[PDB]
């Protein structure tokens, strides 16, 4: 699965958490007693690490969110998504600023969601977030992974737009449940990230490609970053199941996890 | 002109025009004293007109009348250097003095015309004490038929501020006053700050009612940004690196000049650095604080 690609943060907490069950498992046990109730509890992690994980997230930043406000969200994030739809649904009235980039264009996935629901909704690319940023009265990301020293592993330009809205003086709150929480550190997005396909920088625009057959180029290089690093002193605010919490309080989140097991 | 009757012509001067700003009265002052003069050398009108800007400056404390005093000190100079005669050189100073105070009667209003496009429509402006130049430039923003929102602090001791936010209601504009120490409470709300200024110094910042400072410092933190109007006879030739530096002449008033209630005999100025201040709207123009010490060293040299 690895080299089919770098695994996630919460497949490599998933991973942990079932090696630690079967490993608990005791000799004495019947082959298919064993396989029940490693198939019961792969169903309770389910279900209580990202569906009630999920519903007690929403309930929190429901009260953050106010009438009249304008949500800045970027890409793609399920959390996110039911956030915003189930504020609308129990009767707050907002609109929503869908922030995209290339090449996975991910946010446009959301857009969709936003208009199905019924909430308001502006659509626009990364580059012009500056241009926005004075209407937008919150910022409201998702989180890949949240480390111990409080950096928040997101989609490239999280931080960007953490750093816009800091210089635009806009708070911005982080969206994660405690299963993706991570006992590894990182100082910038050079050390640990991920690197996709190349190929997908080609744009098409205009009869010409650029950048097509960009390999016959000795001194060419494409970079496709995937992953970026938000610094702690550029979030305000991490909601999960517990939840609000200030971006300095992952590592004892992880301990009050770490203790029962 | 002796003492007494230059400070009665003075006093008079500030009384007949309440808009009349202190340094463009004092200058007024120097140029009647120039005109009534009978010395017929140079220095022994120079050594007179010191004496006199001295007098004014114990009359009033504000850094502005020290300004317009050196200003008018220089410009005698720059007469001097010209023209050797004195007749000549006298008669040439009375003229260009009255064409000088009939171009520094109308700063204001180019400050105004200059500075009232910088207010957007449906802002929050939030603003220290009292000052006719901004009053001028808020009356030119309202005749744009433009629509904003006013924050005016109280600036206690004197609570100018309750006097700016009636002299704004005058002009229909919604205006709440709120308190020192609710600043940094209030700069999120505002969209600009727009102060004036009793002062100009040569790197750029000014020397302000006490307040003004933390203002731009919060300003600064909530990356707002801090405009400045001031006329050009404001500009000083003082270089102050710290709140101590400033001259204690300036921070205590003409009338004023331990560790059990002693309140240090609270000042009344302050000083801004010029990295606090994103623009400044002068009669000479719309102006980065680098530009200022510009203005001056062409004067001088």
């Amino acid at each position: 699965l690895t080299q089919c690609r770098p695994l996630s943060a919460s497949m490599h907490n998933a991973i942990k958490f079932l090696n630690k069950e079967i490993t608990s498992v005791g000799s004495s046990k019947r082959e298919e007693e064993a396989k029940s109730e490693l198939r019961a509890a792969i169903d309770r992690y389910v279900q209580e690490k990202i569906v009630l994980a999920a519903q007690a997230i929403s309930r929190f930043a429901y009260q953050k969110i106010s009438n009249g406000d304008v949500i800045l969200v970027y890409g793609c994030s399920s959390l996110v998504s039911r956030i915003l739809q189930e504020a609308w649904t129990e009767g707050r009235r907002f609109r929503v600023v869908v922030v995209d980039s290339r090449p996975w264009l991910e946010g446009r996935h959301t857009l969709r969601s936003l208009v199905h629901a019924g909430v308001p909704a502006s659509y626009l690319l990364i580059p012009a977030a500056s241009y926005v940023l004075p209407e937008v009265s919150k910022v409201l990301l998702g989180a890949h992974a949240l480390l111990a020293n409080g950096s928040v592993m997101s989609r490239v330009g999280t931080a960007q737009l953490a750093l816009v809205a800091r210089a635009h003086n806009v708070p911005v709150l982080v969206c994660c449940e405690t299963y993706k929480f991570c006992e590894r550190v990182q100082t910038d997005a050079f050390v640990s990230n991920e690197l996709d396909d190349p190929d997908d920088l080609q744009c098409k625009r205009g009869e010409h490609v650029a950048l097509a057959n960009w390999q016959n180029h000795a001194s060419l290089r494409l970079l496709n970053l995937v992953y970026d690093v938000t610094p702690p002193e550029l979030v305000d605010l991490v909601i999960t199941e517990l939840g609000m919490i200030p971006c300095s309080s992952v590592p004892v989140v992880l301990r009050v996890k770490s203790s029962d097991q | 002109m002796d003492d007494k009757e230059l400070i009665e012509y003075f006093k008079s001067q500030m009384k007949e025009d309440p808009d009349m700003a202190s340094a463009v009265a004092a200058i007024r002052t120097l140029l009647e004293f120039l005109k009534r003069d009978k010395g017929e050398t140079i220095q022994g009108l120079r050594a007179n007109l010191t004496s006199a800007i001295e007098t004014l400056c114990g009359v009033d404390s504000s850094v502005a009348v020290s300004s317009g005093g050196e200003l008018f000190l220089r410009f005698i100079s720059l007469a001097s250097l010209e023209y050797s005669d004195y007749s000549k050189c006298k008669k040439i100073m009375i003229e260009r003095g009255e064409l000088f105070l009939r171009r520094i009667s109308l700063s204001r209003n180019k400050i105004a015309d200059l500075c009232h496009t910088f207010i957007k429509d449906g802002a929050t402006i939030l603003t220290h004490a009292y000052s006719r130049v901004v009053l001028r430039v808020l009356e030119a923003a309202v005749a744009a038929k433009k629509r904003f929102s006013v924050y005016v602090t109280e600036s206690q001791p004197d609570l100018s501020g309750k006097k700016m936010a009636k002299a704004l209601c005058h002009l229909n504009v919604p205006v709440t006053v709120v308190l020192d120490a609710a600043v940094g409470y209030i700069m999120e709300k505002a969209d600009l700050v727009i102060v004036g200024a009793e002062g100009v110094v040569e790197n750029g910042g000014i020397i302000n009612k006490i307040g003004t400072n933390q203002m731009a410092v919060c300003a600064k933190a909530q990356n707002k940004p801090f405009y400045v109007v001031a006329e050009s006879f404001k500009f000083v030739r003082l270089f102050p690196l710290n709140q101590q530096d400033v001259p204690d002449k300036f921070k205590y008033k003409a009338d004023t000049l331990t560790g059990q209630d002693l309140k240090e005999e609270h000042p009344w100025v302050d000083y801004t650095a010029p990295s606090l201040i994103t623009l400044l709207f002068t009669d000479l123009g719309v102006l980065t604080p680098s530009a200022v010490s510009d203005e001056l060293i062409k004067l001088y040299l």
